[PDB]
């Protein structure tokens, strides 16, 4: 789930 | 013309999916000289010095993060993430300890993620005891 944490901003 | 941030933060996003970490930290920095004051820009390229294996420079990126959003999740799991390869096993504990709770308190629909990551840590330590 690195995609995840990458895209993640908030 | 030039690039906004924003661009560079998403064409830097890109590159590292690509595989392509030392020009996605670049993208980073670039996104960093126009605003420096925008924390994913440093955990995003933290991440690229993780899978670099540049441990140093992921820590100090997710300490400048830290220093722009204490309460950030995704920095404390990256700090702990990164702790965890460096064999600091009590500080990587800790610090995804408090990924967790803090994404209890702001109620994130992240998943079993922090704690895959905090059992593995704990258990990784036991072997090393
Ligand atoms: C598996 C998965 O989707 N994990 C995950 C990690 C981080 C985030 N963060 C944000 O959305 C801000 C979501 C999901």
């Amino acid at each position: 789930c690195w995609e995840a944490w990458l895209l993640c901003e908030t | 013309k030039s690039p906004s941030a924003q661009e560079l933060k998403e064409q830097g996003n890109r590159l590292f999916v690509g595989r392509k970490y030392p020009e996605a930290a670049a993208c980073y920095g670039r996104a960093i000289t126009r605003n420096p004051l925008v924390a994913v820009y440093y955990t995003n390229r933290a991440l690229c010095y993780l899978k670099m294996q540049q441990h140093e420079q992921a820590l100090a990126d997710c300490r400048r993060a830290l220093e722009l959003d204490g309460q950030s999740v995704k920095a404390h799991f990256f700090l702990g993430q990164c702790q965890l390869e460096m064999e600091s096993y009590d500080e990587a504990i800790a610090n995804l300890q408090r990924a967790y709770s803090l994404a209890k308190e702001q109620r994130l629909n992240f998943g079993d993620d922090i704690p895959s990551a905090l059992r593995i840590a704990k258990k990784k330590r036991w072997n090393s005891i």
